């Protein structure tokens, strides 16, 4: 009985490993191709964006925001209660120079697009479900998880930044 | 149900535990093996 | 024997619909099903006629519908047909779980657990076809139905990039789109005829809820006829819909094509879902939100289970009538603040409709079953 | 299986009928029909109508109250300067 | 009497279904890497000075 | 104590609301068919069988009509027969013993 069932076993083993391989190349048919991967960088010149103004660029094939914050906004935005937040940061550990902050414009919550200068906080509204952000683009209200996401950066002149 | 509650139900799943815990095994390995899970094959010598 | 009888094939349509015994007193409560086929058929034809013309593709989808509507002959009333039967698609399909909820037709187990996997697959096949047009709409509604599995844990990223084939929503999702919008109405077919010879084991149902075998009357001529003159009158509705006022349930934001950049200030889906968008507005938590989502319909498959009445039908229990048409008022209510922007009034009575959703379905009905029982001493 | 030949067992029951040539399709519908329709709505009314009542004055009222929210209010401004 | 290797290996191991299937995903763990190691080992060797992996 | 005349009074009431009085129908008539109320069934008298299928035939007509009884043949709640409950205890109660033998 020893003998007949090992070579069963053999087999099985076999056409499990068959089985795998097939399996997996046509699953990782359905992933990224190799055309779509690209990632380049962009660089944005700030002396276009007045004060008070949020800008929107296509980046990575997402919005971009870039807000030039006015003085009582950085004044505003410094005092709120780190205690009363549900993803807790201070202002200065998103921003480089305080009167610029960059987002990628993207909610949290499910992926609509913020509206600035909207909502209750002065920041952003989000029309889908109802979530509030701050001028520091933490959020304040509604559904979502997290802050919006600050991408790398570095400025390169007074007037040019780089986004990679 | 309230019926299941008695001796004999208590004598017949003790009979079958050691047949699933080594069910549950098979099927632990198996999906580790199957998705190259790290975190589970990483400790295999 | 009459050929009727000769043959596997002749003998199982005649056991299905020639000498079928029947119940003679069924209301016109059972006629949607029948309407429900035909609406299936209807989509099908009108589907493969559409097909040989669309483009499924970002920088031409929005063209294609306009060069089917303008230069195709008559290509406008088959998109208006189409567009306008999905919808009596789903009024027959609400209807249709409506009778079985009041009639205690859940009872026939197999027959109701293939009814809930059909309302999956026609919901799924329904948000499917709407993105296709690529409209303003379409795209905000493809984003966030595909985020829905970023609430998954350990696994959830990863499947939304996996569904979208790159780093975000674009020209390789919406070929996925329509490849799987081909195929489902057929898997639905299928389990379509599965569902009907469950169904055929047993028999229908009926509006006493006693057993009707001293009583059979054959299918043919009797519902026949019957079901003949119910297409007849569907066929009027959805015509003067389609010719004579097809605007009324059309949403202007979505003859605006799709712009990555913006979401539109105010938001709403196709009417048949506001309901679920209500329901998945009302939780502040994101995985609670998606859990509530789904379990709003996955709720169907334990009624069997919470069932404690002697008898089976609402014809005779009047406290229970009661609660049903309260339910049905809530659903109603849940479809009205889907329609509202998300402003204090409409988030606090969404709230409350949600909460008396599950409870009336999980703890009321049952607590009146017992009552009613020992109203009737037993 | 389920067959007109051996679905139940009944003794002692008579049944009559005509044939539909031999008789109206529409027989007494103002005599008979219109009282049958008008009792059998009475008899479900209460059971189905003040539940819809009450949905009406909700929606009417959160109506109401939402469009009174976007109306200024004067002591936003003339309370303190 | 005799104990031999094949009634050792029924006894043990193939007897009951559950561990006989134990056996098989343990067995194709390592079966894959060894087998793998292998035949790009005769690749690789078949072909050396042609393959970029090492003109790099 | 008057409590009885009391939940006699609501029991009425619910009964006259329930309706199928208006179509010569008992209550024992209104039972769904589960295992133990097919077993009772089988175990009754030819006469009460007999009376219960033409009963619930005519029920059956009369709501392919959309009509019922006149009012002078409702069932009364005062002079109602319970003829099915006594098999239905005994079919329950003998269920109810296999089940506890099956636990020990
Ligand atoms: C520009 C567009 C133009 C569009 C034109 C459209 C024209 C449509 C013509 C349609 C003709 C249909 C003919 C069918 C014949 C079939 C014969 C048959 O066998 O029937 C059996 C079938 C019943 O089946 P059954 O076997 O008895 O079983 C059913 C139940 O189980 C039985 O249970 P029960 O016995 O317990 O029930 C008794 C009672 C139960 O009663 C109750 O429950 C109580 C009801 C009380 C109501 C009280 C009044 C209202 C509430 C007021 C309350 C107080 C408010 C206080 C407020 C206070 C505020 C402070 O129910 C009834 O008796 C119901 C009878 C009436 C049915 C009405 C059907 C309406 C269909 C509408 C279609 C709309 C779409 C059209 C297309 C539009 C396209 C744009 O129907 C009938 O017997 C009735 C046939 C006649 C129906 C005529 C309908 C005409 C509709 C015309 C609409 C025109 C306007 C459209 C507006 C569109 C807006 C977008
Ligand atoms: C969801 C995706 C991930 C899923 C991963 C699955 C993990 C579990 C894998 C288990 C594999 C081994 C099971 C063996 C069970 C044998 C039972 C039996 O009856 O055996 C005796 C039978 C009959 O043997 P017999 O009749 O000669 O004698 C048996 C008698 N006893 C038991 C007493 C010895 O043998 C068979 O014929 C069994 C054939 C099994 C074939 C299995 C093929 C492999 C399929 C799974 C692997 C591929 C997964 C790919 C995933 C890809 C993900 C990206
Ligand atoms: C050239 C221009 C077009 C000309 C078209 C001419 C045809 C017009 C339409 C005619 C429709 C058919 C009418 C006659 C059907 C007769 C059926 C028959 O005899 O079979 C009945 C009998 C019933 O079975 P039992 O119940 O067992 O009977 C026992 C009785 N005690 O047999 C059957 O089971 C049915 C058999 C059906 C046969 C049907 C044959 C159809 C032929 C159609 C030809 C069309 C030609 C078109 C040509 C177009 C130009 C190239
Ligand atoms: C384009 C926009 C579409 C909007 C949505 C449309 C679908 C929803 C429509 C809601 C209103 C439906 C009203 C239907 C008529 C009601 C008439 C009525 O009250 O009659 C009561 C009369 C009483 O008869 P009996 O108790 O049998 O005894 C009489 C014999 N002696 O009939 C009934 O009670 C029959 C009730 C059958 C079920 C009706 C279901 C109606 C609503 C269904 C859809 C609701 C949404 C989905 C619910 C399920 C969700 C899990
Ligand atoms: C494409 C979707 C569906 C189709 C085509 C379909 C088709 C049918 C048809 C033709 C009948 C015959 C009897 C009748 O018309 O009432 C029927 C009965 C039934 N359907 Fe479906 N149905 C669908 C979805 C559903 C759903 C969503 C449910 C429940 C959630 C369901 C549950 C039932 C039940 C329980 C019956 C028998 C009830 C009785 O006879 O009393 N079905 N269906
Ligand atoms: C249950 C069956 C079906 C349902 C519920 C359904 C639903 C829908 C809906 C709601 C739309 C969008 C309507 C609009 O944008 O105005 C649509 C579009 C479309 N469907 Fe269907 N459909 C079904 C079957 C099919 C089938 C079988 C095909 C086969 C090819 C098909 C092909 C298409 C095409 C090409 C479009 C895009 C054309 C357009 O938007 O007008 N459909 N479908
Ligand atoms: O309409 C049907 C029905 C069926 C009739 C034929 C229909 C149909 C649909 C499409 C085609 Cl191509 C042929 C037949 C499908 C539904 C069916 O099976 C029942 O059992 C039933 C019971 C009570 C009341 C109505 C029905
Ligand atoms: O914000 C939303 C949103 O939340 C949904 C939702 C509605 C409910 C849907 C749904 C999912 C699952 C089931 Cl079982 C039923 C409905 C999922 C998409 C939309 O359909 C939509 C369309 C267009 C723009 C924005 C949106
Ligand atoms: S997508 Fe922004 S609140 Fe849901």
């Amino acid at each position: 009985k020893g003998f007949s069932y090992l070579v069963t076993a053999v087999t099985t083993v076999g056409v499990a490993y068959a089985a795998k391989n097939v399996v997996t190349q046509f699953i990782s048919s359905m992933s990224a191709s190799a055309d779509v991967l690209a990632m380049a960088k962009i660089e944005i010149n700030l002396s276009d964006i007045p004060e008070g103004k949020n800008m929107a660029f296509k980046w990575r094939g997402k919005p971009l925001f870039v807000r030039h914050r006015t003085q009582k906004e950085i004044e505003q935005e410094a005092a709120v209660e780190l205690s009363q937040l549900r993803d807790p940061q201070h202002d200065l550990d998103r921003v480089k120079k305080p009167e610029w902050v960059i987002l990628i414009g993207v909610c949290t919550h499910l992926g609509c697009v913020p509206i600035a200068n909207a909502g209750d906080f002065g920041g952003y509204y989000c029309p889908c479900h109802g979530s509030h952000y701050d001028a520091s683009g933490r959020i304040r209200l509604g559904p979502a998880p997290l802050n919006l996401e600050v991408p790398p950066y570095e400025f390169t002149r007074d007037d040019m930044v780089v986004v990679g | 149900m309230t019926r299941f509650l008695g001796p004999r139900y208590r004598q017949l799943v003790k009979n079958w535990i050691p047949t699933a815990y080594t069910w549950g095994a098979v099927g632990t390995l198996g999906l580790a093996w199957a998705a190259d899970w790290r975190l589970i094959l990483d400790w295999v010598p | 024997t009459p050929m009727r009888k000769s043959n596997p094939i002749m003998k199982m349509i005649n056991h299905s619909l020639i000498d079928l015994p029947t119940p003679s007193n069924i209301s016109m409560w059972w006629n949607f099903g029948s309407l429900l086929a035909f609406c299936l058929i209807l989509q099908i034809i009108t589907g493969l006629f559409l097909a040989m013309h669309y483009s499924p593709d970002t920088s031409s989808a929005f063209s294609s519908i306009a060069h089917i509507t303008r230069d195709v002959n008559h290509g406008w009333i088959i998109r208006y047909l189409h567009a306008n039967g999905a919808s009596m698609f789903f009024i027959c399909l609400f209807l249709h779980v409506g009778r079985g909820l009041y009639y205690g037709s859940f009872l026939l187990l197999k027959t109701w657990n293939t009814g809930i996997m059909l309302l999956f697959l026609t919901m799924a096949t329904a948000f499917m076809g709407y993105v296709l047009p690529w409209g303003q709409m379409s795209f905000w509604g493809a984003t966030v139905i595909t985020n829905l599995l970023s609430a998954i844990p350990y696994i959830g990223t990863d499947l939304v990039q996996w569904i979208w084939g790159g780093y975000s929503i674009g020209n390789p999702t919406l070929s996925r789109f329509f490849t799987l919008h081909f195929i489902l109405p057929f898997i639905i077919t299928a389990l379509t005829m599965v569902h009907l010879l469950f169904l055929h084991e047993t028999g229908s149902n009926n509006p006493c809820g006693i057993s009707s075998d001293s009583d059979k009357i054959p299918f043919h001529p009797y519902y026949t006829i019957k079901d003949i003159l119910g297409l007849v009158l569907l066929l009027f509705i959805l015509t003067t819909l389609t010719l004579l006022s097809p605007n009324l349930l059309n949403d202007p934001d979505n003859y605006i094509p799709a712009d990555p950049l913006n979401t539109p200030p105010h938001i709403k889906p196709e009417w048949y879902f506001l309901f679920a968008y209500a329901i998945l507005r009302s939780v502040p938590n994101k995985l609670g939100g998606v859990l509530a989502l789904f379990l709003s319909i996955l709720i169907l498959s334990i009624i069997p289970t919470l069932h404690n009445s002697k008898q089976q039908s609402m014809m005779f229990r009047p406290l229970s009538q009661f609660l049903f048409w309260f339910l049905i008022t809530t659903l109603l209510t849940l479809t009205w603040i889907g329609s509202q922007p998300v402003s204090q009034p409409f988030i606090f009575i969404g709230q409350l409709a949600s909460t008396m959703y599950f409870t009336t379905v999980l703890i009321l009905m049952p607590l009146t079953s017992l009552i009613e029982n020992n109203l009737l001493k037993w | 299986g389920r067959e007109f030949g051996n679905l139940t067992r009944i003794r002692h029951v008579i049944s009559y009928s005509l044939s539909p040539l031999e008789q109206r399709a529409l027989p007494h519908v103002l005599s008979k029909g219109v009282p049958n329709m008008l009792r059998r709505v009475r008899e479900s009314f209460f059971r189905v109508v003040p539940q819809f009542v009450v949905f009406y004055l909700l929606y009417t009222w959160g109506t109401e109250e939402f469009e009174k929210s976007k109306r200024k209010n004067p002591a936003a401004y003339e309370n303190d300067k | 009497a005799a104990v031999a290797f094949t009634s050792k290996l029924y006894s043990l191991l193939f007897r009951r279904t559950s561990t006989f299937a134990l056996t098989i995903v343990v067995g194709v763990l390592f079966f894959e890497r060894a087998f793998d190691q292998g035949a790009d080992a005769i690749y690789d060797h078949i072909n050396e000075g042609k393959l970029w992996k090492h003109i790099k | 104590s008057a409590s009885g005349k009391w939940l006699d009074g609501i029991r009425k009431w619910y009964y006259n609301a329930a309706g199928f009085n208006k179509l010569g129908l008992l209550r024992d008539d209104t039972m769904y068919e589960d295992e133990d109320v097919k077993e009772a069934i089988r175990r009754l008298p030819d006469n009460l069988y007999n009376d219960r299928m033409f009963r619930i035939k005519r029920a059956l007509d009369l709501n392919l009509k959309h009509q019922i009884l006149p009012k002078e043949q409702w069932t009364k709640y005062e002079e109602e027969n319970f003829y099915l409950e006594p098999y239905l205890k005994e079919v329950i109660r003998e269920r109810k013993e296999r089940e506890e033998w099956a636990k020990k």
